[PDB]
């Protein structure tokens, strides 16, 4: 009871940054894959009702040439994070003169994870995930409100993540290449969803060196679905 | 110092000398005056040098956050507006901008030419430059908008050579490159010690 | 346990006082519109005016521009804010960028600027809600959302109000690209799903259409009657 | 009144290899006849890859060094990784851009190693504007260097003169050369001369005396 | 434009002329220079008219606020004090000269106003452009102890021979008694220098110049 | 205990104004005004809080503020809280004029000082206003003009207005009496001399404890009319005739 | 509700306010001041009565007038009184200075009270329980008014707060009718000021202050006793 | 040194612009239009130092574009007038001063056209006509020895002729191209451009 | 300099029962004439005007920022404006700029609001009132100005006497400069009537 959000707990520890994660539970699912050739993540887009238009919510969104990126929980305050970091890759771009590391985009955004001030008066609980290529090759990061960073192999998010990630470890190929890593998106791609899958119901983000960006392109989702 | 641009049938010429010097004293011939702000832009190097490297880089700050975002096309209006007002902060600080907007708009050619007053504006040719009095006489009255881009690369570099012929500062590499549809596309780089037999006959 | 809602979220990780508000927008005034590959509509009604009043008054949809409307829902109040908030920010996307108003700018103003009303205890969040009615440039059509949360969405059709889903079920036969080949008939439809909707008595009626990149004009009750007298002739020929 | 700006002497002259790069600055400092100190080495190692000298009004040479010193760390601490010659060549024409307004006089020349392991020129003014370069002359001894340099490096001013790559011992004869005769000349020229040369093993450094006058 | 003063034994007796000059010709004709401090406190302006008439004023409105709420007579020291603060912030960017002197009831007291705010305590002060002749008057004529209508007639003697020893100096002049229980000031007293009369009168009447048009806007 | 805690800064909790309902409530309490619908001019009322006799009544116009000298206002509520109204409205008609050298159009004048009280309704927890006044005018487009101001920031200016709650009586006559193209303004200040002899609890329409303000268009002077109870005490009478002759009927 | 929250002012769920309406009720608990409009002059008769005979009354005065033609009385509470002086002896003195010239006390009751509004409307913290009664000299026409904490100015030919407010406005009622005689009107003024006084009265237990056309002149008990009771 | 036609009809205002920006010898954009249109019955018409002139040219542009549609109408002649006057009255005591020349032309429907006078120095003043420029001289010569206020747009043009023609007797600049316009009830049109022969 | 950089005279001469105020229409930059319509003294109020003379923006500017603070004080309380108020009003924001004041001449000329007593007055550029019981005197040639005007203004003077005094006065001072000319208004006010009349003047 008496619950002092950022106040510590009688016990104690932070609640309303559980709560965060639990703002993680209510976003669509994204679940991602890092491969050595590449990065391959998917989501849902969960349409609510046909006026909706497939392109106008997107949970992937790149924050530097070399970064791709996927959002989690809510929208506004991912795009706010989003658009901010994408004028840190500029400034980075200017004095150092060379792009912006995924790494480095993580403190970034870890410094400014918990403000308690006028943001980060509420906390913002949405999750990043970060994508792109570094100069190690591709990488995928997964964060949370709270700042935490953890290099992850395959990351998911979402509603069905703990359902998700069940399946994905022991699926999870490490030192294979993208070619087993499409069929193995589709896997828990077709396992997560409970309606048809076509391309305006889900979408699919691959970033990889050599052939980028890619990022992803238009009707490149149905060739998968026939692929099957 | 020359620099001359101008919009004909495809894209926008640009074509400057790369002698850069104090007085009549040698001092480094491979200063680039024409700088590439984007693979479909080119920028101008004129009066500061730091001034228009800033000030585009500054540019591509904005252009490139709003194309990351979007990817929508960018009218000129757009670099006009925001560029003009912030460097008019600085008008009689000592910062001099002498470099002229390069690229292709959608629609067609176009060139534009900015000051550090505060003078801009879009025209058929611009040249600025201390031989530059020379380039307008050669140029000009031969200069037609429907000649063609073999053409104009004849007679941009001959305008240089009627001024790096005898002249203090000018001289060195012409950098010359050609705007297509697709963006500007590289040429030659060829020096002023070239430019003496190839034109003269 | 539960300390209802002020800034920071709630154990369930939902908020209170933002699905607090947006009970006002369905207990706001409703409205309407459709879009098609040249002229759009809409409609709003709801006026609740009894004709002794000043009509003027009442009047709450307005334009930014010719090629960007506003339409909105709820209270006027916060609403005319809103009004003047996006003409400072239009006017500046006039001055700046030249070009004419794109939809994607607007309305992230408009959104991060709602985002940060419902933040600070501090500023009062927002208890409203609008939709953006308007043309993208070479007339392609435009028309978006707005979320007490400051989240924008773009729909093929409006529907708001009262039966959200029961008038989006009618805007399914709404996708045929008959709709809207003639500006005949989609003002025909419009009155058609509007007639669902609260009384429909033609009195409060209000619906504006723009064709193409032209500044829409409200229509009065001179072609509102006749493209009424059509909708009667095809409801009397259908059987 | 009192003036920020003065000339403390020096002649910096730096010539990249192919995969080498070679930094020679005198370490005479001194105003007029009076000699400040005999040794004042003009050249300042950043790290293993880059080293930069510093001219003109020293007050500012000390600052603008011990700045990128701090902010060498910086970048360090920050992404587990050298900084790159780009990214030194950069952030200090932004440095000075931002003080355009007054900014510090300093003449620099940036020579070393780079990513791929190859020297570089840049040329730094007060404005912060700079270009790669294979070879470059700063200081006020530069008159006379610079068509000398042309001279026998860049084979200029002669007729029928091949270009032949210069090994590492033929650029230190060289710079060695056009010294002696700028010594000759440039009261500020002279005492030892410090000449650092950047390899791929690491860093090496001479000492060359001249003239005391 | 000429102020002075002197201390008397019973009071102190201020005086200054009436006569503005801008340039070679006077400005204002008739105008008063002497500006209210405090009941038992008077200023005489001079220099730069506007600065000082509100400066006079400022200075009265800190004491007016300082005096009716304390509800005694103000001190001269008090006035003095707030005059050589202001002036020594702005550090002579406003021009004042001025004469200080009232009658408190630690007795008379008088103050040379310097435009740096540098004051003195002397029986006798004089400022202004015609304070040469006004000086010397003071100077050689003065002592301790001077009677009330010896001091009133040193005062108007001090004040025309400074009038005709100043180009700008003319018109009325001044004479105001400032003493415990009697306060007076009586102006105009006499015009010690006078302007040339013409040698003729000339009248002009209708007929030699027309009218264009005219317009008529009645009033309540 | 949802809605008990103080707050004035966000909205309650089902979509309805939390205090703009409150605000109301104190519009309704010891509030009185009219209008009506007057060609080639305007007509206002306006009623004495305190009928002692032992008043001066040196305030002149109390209930009815003069904030232009083509525009007037109407005010009805706590006249502390209206006093800062008074005087930042006039200033900002004032640096209109100021600026434009242009009488202020009410269009955008009268939802200036909405706006300006929706501020202190909206953010900072500060204290609505909970005073209601009027507006009249004339403009060189829609010419007559009528808005009335609420706290709430959406304004209730129309062509007629209740005030306070006590005048719902009036409202139903309004309607019925509603119409257009007819003036004689005398017509409606008949019609309002009805409106307080029998819609407002004070009968007789006494004359030292309410007050008549009218506006008649005049270019360019546009005279405001404080009448004040001068001709009023007729218009008694003359109420009280129309009322001796209706008797005569049945 | 509650739901008005402060800043400037409290909430009530019916009328008025809460809070500070247990200040205007300690308003009533405050000094009693009468207050006179006669003719040409305006005159104001408080009531101040030491707690102990240690006391004297030279020392604490309750009339502070701030201009020489304006006086001024307090009906109410302690030194949120001497605030408002001090304030009124920069605000009044201030617009005197602005124009160099008094200017009628219509506009001073007008300028002077618009800071006293929102000094005493405006959240406080702890509420103020002051009132007052405006006086000055105008024009050749005096005037009388009546101000208090919720900001509402009065007009009164003869007024009364603190004790007899219930009893002595009825009393002014009925037997004061319109503009009556000066001094006639003081003597029925004060003989409802003795109404609920104590009966006690000497010199120090009361004092009256006198706003004269040619200005403001301030009493003291000498005087206030060798004029009568009973003056008049 | 430039100046465009400011005369003032009854019912129309006739306005010339020149459209020659070049400097020092050559001529480097011959098509510049200096005429910015704020709204149908207002014109802006601006000389100076550019920067100056664009900022001013953008400011009062967007400041009436925002007031059109907020309460449905233009600014009044008058009103518009002082409104640029505040940006004026600041640019008098300024960090930053600017510098203008010409002035503004508009026109009203209950008052019909009206021409106001602009300086650098916010002054205002109403004219029929003004003469700005090195031509101020060789404009007064022609214009007060005949002028009709009451001549029609066409013969307008008509008198303005003997000004084109006399904008080169001992000058040696050129600025062949002209660009005309004129206000009505309608609102701006466009006029046909006269080009002058260099030999 | 920013005085006759726009030009202009203003003289404010007060009759008997009535007060008198003219100004030049002459408005020009230096030499070069513009318009004979430009307005310099404007209506304050009722029965009472002000003269103003210097930098055009001076004159517009004061009497925009005279005229706010006057409805302000007007809207407040119904009656009108004392001229010694309205002398202070203008004395007192001509010095809230102590280094950057604005250049002009204000001169004060109207009826008190309360009687018919005229009242004239005149300010300095930096705020200092310089009190005249009735006459002023300006001009450019000397002896005419000091000269004349001592047995043309008389004590007591009729609008009559009054208009034909300072016609010859605004024809000798005026025209005889090359620059100077181009009419000059005048302004004389009644309690019973306002009366505008224009001076006859060359064109040259």
């Amino acid at each position: 009871y008496d619950r002092g959000v950022n106040t510590f707990s009688p016990e104690g520890r932070l609640f309303q940054v559980e709560y965060a994660i639990e703002a993680i539970k209510l976003g669509s699912t994204a679940i991602g894959i890092q491969t050595s050739e590449g990065v391959c993540l998917a989501v849902e887009k969960r349409i609510t009702s046909p006026l909706m238009e497939p392109s106008s919510i997107e949970k992937i969104v790149e924050i530097d040439a070399h970064i791709g990126c996927a959002m989690s929980g809510l929208i506004a305050d991912a795009k706010t994070l989003i658009d901010k970091a994408r004028v840190e890759t500029q400034n980075h771009w200017f004095t150092y003169n060379e792009t912006m590391t995924v790494e480095s985009v993580t403190q970034a955004v870890s410094n400014l994870a918990l403000q308690f001030g006028e943001e980060d008066s509420r906390p913002f609980g949405v999750a990043l995930l970060f994508g792109g290529v570094d100069e190690k090759g591709p990488q995928l990061f997964h964060m949370d409100p709270s700042g935490t960073f953890v290099q992850c192999d395959a990351r998911a998010i979402g509603s069905a993540s703990e359902g998700a990630q069940s399946s994905l470890q022991e699926v999870y190929h490490k030192s294979m290449t993208l070619k087993e890593a499409i069929k193995s998106s589709l896997i828990i791609l077709k396992q997560v969803m409970e309606e048809k899958l076509n391309a305006t119901n889900i979408e699919l983000a691959t970033v990889q060196p050599g052939q980028n960006f890619h990022m992803f392109t238009k009707e490149e989702l149905e060739e998968v679905i026939k692929d099957i | 110092t020359t620099t001359l641009a101008f919009k004909f049938r495809h894209g926008v010429i640009v074509a400057a000398d790369s002698r850069a010097t104090a007085g009549a004293y040698i001092a480094s011939q491979t200063v680039k005056k024409v700088i590439e702000i984007n693979p479909y832009l080119l920028g101008t190097m004129a009066g500061g040098a730091a001034d228009c490297s800033f000030w585009e880089r500054l540019l591509a700050r904005q252009c490139r956050i709003y194309e990351l975002r979007n990817k929508e096309r960018i009218s000129v209006a757009a670099a006009s507006k925001l560029l003009a007002n912030m460097v008019y902060q600085y008008k009689g600080m000592g910062l001099s901008m002498g470099t002229m907007i390069c690229g292709w708009d959608k629609r067609g050619p176009g060139l534009y030419y900015v000051d550090s007053e505060g003078n801009r504006i879009s025209g058929a040719t611009f040249s600025v430059g201390s031989g530059s009095v020379y380039a307008y006489g050669v140029m000009d009255r031969g200069y037609s908008y429907d000649l063609e881009v073999e053409q104009a690369y004849d007679l941009a570099r001959r305008a240089i050579y009627q001024a790096t012929y005898r002249d203090a500062y000018s001289g060195g590499a012409v950098n010359l490159y050609h705007v297509r549809e697709d963006g500007w596309i590289r040429v030659s780089s060829d020096n002023v010690a070239d430019l003496h037999e190839k034109y003269s006959g | 346990s539960y300390d209802r809602a002020i800034t920071v979220f709630s154990p369930d990780g939902h908020l209170f006082q933002v699905e607090y508000a947006q009970e006002a927008v369905k207990k706001g005034s409703t409205a309407v519109g459709v879009r098609g590959r040249d002229i759009v509509v809409l409609g709003v009604e709801k006026k609740s005016v009894a004709k002794l009043q000043d009509e003027r008054t009442v009047r709450k949809i307005c334009a930014l521009d010719d090629n960007v409307c506003m339409a909105f829902a709820g209270l006027t109040a916060d609403a005319r804010i809103v009004i003047n908030r996006a003409r400072v920010e239009c006017q500046s996307h006039r001055l700046t960028v030249e070009d004419p108003v794109t939809v994607e700018y607007i309305t992230r103003y408009i959104a991060s600027l709602k985002q940060r009303y419902t933040q600070s205890n501090g500023r009062r969040p927002f208890g409203i809600s609008a939709l953006i009615v308007g043309f993208d440039f070479d007339g392609t059509p435009r028309l978006y959302q707005t979320d007490p949360s400051g989240t924008y969405h773009a729909w093929k059709a409006n529907a708001i109000g009262r039966g959200a889903k029961s008038v989006r079920e009618f805007l399914e036969k709404n996708y045929t690209d008959e709709a809207i080949e003639t500006d005949d008939l989609t003002i025909k439809l419009v009155i058609k799903a509007l007639l669902e909707v609260v009384q429909s008595g033609g009195k409060n009626i209000e619906l504006a259409v723009m064709r193409r990149d032209q500044s829409l004009k409200i229509l009065n009750p001179e072609e509102i009657e006749k493209y009424v007298a059509e909708i009667e002739k095809e409801k009397e020929e259908n059987e | 009144r009192f003036s920020p700006y003065v000339f403390n002497g020096g002649t910096i002259l730096a010539i990249a290899g192919e995969d080498f790069a070679i930094v020679a600055s005198d370490t005479r400092l001194s105003e007029g006849f009076s000699i400040h100190t005999r040794d004042s080495p003009k050249c300042y190692k950043l790290t293993d890859k880059t080293v930069i000298g510093c001219s003109g009004f020293h007050g500012d040479c000390l600052t603008l060094t011990k700045i990128i010193e701090a902010r060498l760390k910086m970048y360090k601490h920050s992404n587990n990784k050298a900084m790159t010659t780009g990214a030194i060549a950069a952030m200090l024409s932004t440095i000075l851009y931002s003080r355009r307004f007054f900014p510090y006089y300093v003449y620099n020349i940036i020579g070393g190693l780079d990513e791929e392991g190859k020297g570089a020129v840049y040329s730094f003014d007060p404005v912060g504007s700079y270009q790669r370069d294979s070879f470059k002359a700063g200081g006020s001894a530069s008159a006379m260097l610079q068509p000398l340099l042309d001279n026998q490096v860049g084979f200029k001013n002669m007729q029928n003169v091949e270009h032949v790559p210069l090994s590492l011992d033929r650029a230190m004869r060289l710079v060695k050369d056009v010294f002696i005769s700028a010594a000759e000349r440039d009261v500020y020229t002279g005492d030892a001369l410090r000449i650092c040369i950047v390899t791929k093993e690491g860093i090496r450094e001479e000492t060359v005396s001249l003239r005391k006058d | 434009t000429t102020i002075a003063g002197v201390v008397y034994k019973d009071g102190i007796v201020l005086g200054a002329d009436t006569r503005a000059t801008e340039g070679m010709v006077v400005a204002d004709k008739n105008c008063s220079k002497i500006h209210f401090i405090s009941p038992n406190i008077y200023c005489c302006g001079a220099g730069t008219a506007a600065d000082t008439d509100m400066t006079t004023q400022l200075i009265s409105s800190n004491l007016e606020l300082h005096s009716l709420s304390t509800g005694r007579l103000p001190r001269v020291v008090t006035a003095n004090r707030m005059l050589k603060q202001m002036l020594f912030r702005y550090q002579g960017y406003i021009g004042a000269a001025l004469v200080l002197g009232g009658v408190d009831v630690t007795g008379p007291h008088l103050y040379s106003i310097y435009p740096h705010g540098s004051t003195d305590k002397l029986p006798y002060v004089t400022m202004g452009s015609g304070s040469l002749a006004a000086m010397a008057v003071f100077e050689d004529k003065f002592r301790p102890d001077m009677e009330e209508e010896e001091a009133k007639n040193l005062v108007s003697e001090a004040i025309a021979a400074g009038i005709f020893n100043d180009l700008g100096s003319g018109s009325n002049i001044d004479l105001c008694v400032i003493s415990k229980n009697k306060l007076d000031f009586l102006r105009p007293y006499t015009v010690p220098n006078k302007k040339g009369t013409r040698l003729g009168r000339y009248r002009c009447e209708k007929g030699t110049t027309a009218v264009l048009t005219e317009k008529i806007t009645p009033l309540e | 205990s949802r809605r008990y805690d103080s707050r004035t800064t966000i909205f309650s909790p089902e979509g309805r104004l939390y205090q703009v309902e409150y605000a109301m409530e104190a519009i309704g309490h010891a509030g009185t005004c009219l209008g009506i619908l007057a060609n080639d001019g305007v007509l206002l009322a306006a009623e004495r809080r305190n009928i002692h006799k032992l008043l001066d009544e040196v305030f002149f116009s109390e209930k009815i503020y003069k904030l232009n000298e083509d525009m007037a206002c109407s005010v009805a509520g706590i006249t502390s809280d209206a006093n800062v109204l008074t005087n930042e409205l006039r200033l900002i008609a004032q640096r209109y004029l100021l600026q434009y050298q242009e009488p202020i159009p009410c269009e955008q004048l009268v939802t200036a000082l909405c706006d300006i009280k929706q501020a202190y309704t909206q953010f900072g927890g500060k204290r609505p206003f909970g005073v209601s006044l009027l507006y009249i005018g004339w403009d060189k487009h829609y010419g007559f003009q009528l808005y009335q101001s609420d706290p709430s920031g959406n304004y209730g200016g129309w062509k007629a207005t209740c005030i306070g709650n006590n005048s719902a009586a009036a409202v139903s006559m309004l309607k019925q009496d509603y119409k257009e193209g007819e003036m004689t303004l005398k017509s409606a200040l008949a019609l309002a001399i009805k409106v307080l002899n029998k819609t407002m609890d004070v009968s007789k329409l006494s004359a030292e404890k309410v007050e008549i303000a009218t506006l008649t268009r005049e270019n360019g002077k546009t005279v405001i009319r404080v009448l004040k109870q001068k001709e009023v005490e007729q218009l008694i009478k003359k109420h009280e005739e129309e009322e001796a002759k209706a008797e005569r009927e049945k | 509700e509650r739901g008005y929250s402060f800043s400037l002012t409290t909430f009530s769920p019916s009328g008025k306010l809460v809070q500070i309406e247990y200040a205007l009720a300690a308003v009533a608990g405050g000094a009693p001041s009468v207050g006179i409009k006669a003719a040409n002059g305006v005159v104001l008769a408080t009531e101040k009565k030491q707690k102990s005979i240690l006391y004297d009354e030279r020392s604490v005065h309750k009339v502070e007038p701030i201009t020489k033609h304006i006086g001024l009385v307090y009906s109410g509470m302690g030194p949120d009184y001497r605030v408002l002086v001090h304030r009124a002896r920069k605000l009044a003195q201030q617009y005197y200075l602005v124009y160099q010239e008094p200017i009628p006390t219509a506009q001073l009751v007008q300028r002077v009270a618009s800071v006293m509004q929102e000094y005493t409307q405006s959240g406080g913290v702890r509420p103020f329980g002051v009132s007052l009664l405006i006086c000055g000299w105008n024009e050749g026409r005096p005037y009388l008014f009546q101000s208090d904490p919720s900001g509402a100015y009065f007009a009164w030919k003869a007024t009364a707060m603190g004790k007899n407010y219930v009893n002595g406005k009825t009393f002014l009622e009925k037997r004061y009718n319109e503009d009556l005689e000066l001094e006639d009107a003081i003597h029925t003024a004060i003989l409802t000021l003795k109404e609920s006084f104590e009966g006690q009265m000497t010199e120090d237990n009361i004092e009256v202050g006198i706003c004269n056309e040619a200005g403001f002149r301030r009493l003291t008990p000498t005087e206030v006793k060798d004029y009568l009771a009973a003056i008049a | 040194m430039e100046y465009l036609i400011g005369i003032q009809g009854p019912d129309y205002v006739l306005v010339a612009s020149d459209r020659v920006a070049a400097s020092n010898i050559v001529q480097m954009k011959d098509d510049h239009d200096k005429m910015f249109k704020m709204s149908e019955k207002i014109l802006l018409l601006c000389v100076g130092e550019a920067g100056d002139t664009v900022q001013f040219a953008e400011y009062i542009q967007k400041n009436v574009q925002l007031y059109k549609m907020r309460n449905g109408y233009e600014l009044s002649p008058t009103a518009a007038a002082n409104f640029t006057r505040r940006n004026l009255a600041d640019c008098l005591r300024s960090r930053t001063p600017y510098h203008v020349n010409l002035l503004l032309a508009g026109y009203d429907e209950h008052e019909g056209p009206a021409l106001y006078y602009m300086d650098y120095l916010a002054a205002l003043a109403k004219a029929p006509f003004a003469a700005h420029g090195y031509g101020a001289f060789l404009t007064l010569s022609i214009l007060d020895r005949y002028y009709t206020p009451t001549i029609s747009r066409e013969r307008a043009v008509e008198l303005l002729r003997k000004c084109l023609e006399e904008l080169q007797k001992r000058f040696i600049l050129n600025l062949p191209t002209f660009s005309v316009r004129i206000i009505d009830k309608n609102g701006i049109h466009d006029l046909d451009n006269i080009s002058f022969p260099k030999q | 300099s920013i005085m006759s950089y726009n030009g202009g005279a203003v003289m404010a001469m007060k009759g008997k029962n009535c007060v008198a105020i003219a100004a030049d229409r002459r408005f020009g930059i230096q030499a070069q004439m513009v318009t004979t319509d430009f307005q310099k003294i404007f209506p304050m109020g009722d029965r009472l005007y002000i003269g103003l003379a210097g930098l055009a923006t001076d004159v517009q500017t004061v009497a925009q920022r005279l005229k706010f603070r006057l409805n302000l004080y007007e809207l407040k309380e119904g009656r009108q404006i004392k001229p010694y108020t309205l002398m202070s009003m203008v004395a007192n924001l001509l010095y809230e700029k102590r280094f950057g004041p604005y250049y002009t001449e204000p001169v004060i000329a109207g009826l008190d609001p309360k009687t018919f007593k005229p009242f004239i007055c005149s300010l300095d550029l930096i705020g200092c009132p310089m009190v005249t019981d009735d006459f002023v005197v300006s001009g450019t040639c000397a002896e005419q100005m000091y000269g004349m005007c001592e047995s043309l203004w008389e004590p007591n003077m009729d609008p009559d006497h009054l208009f034909e005094t300072i016609s010859q006065a605004m024809l000798n001072a005026v025209d005889r400069d090359a620059v100077s000319g181009m009419g000059v208004i005048v302004h004389i006010i009644e309690k019973d009537k306002i009366t505008t009349r224009t001076l006859k003047a060359r064109m040259d």
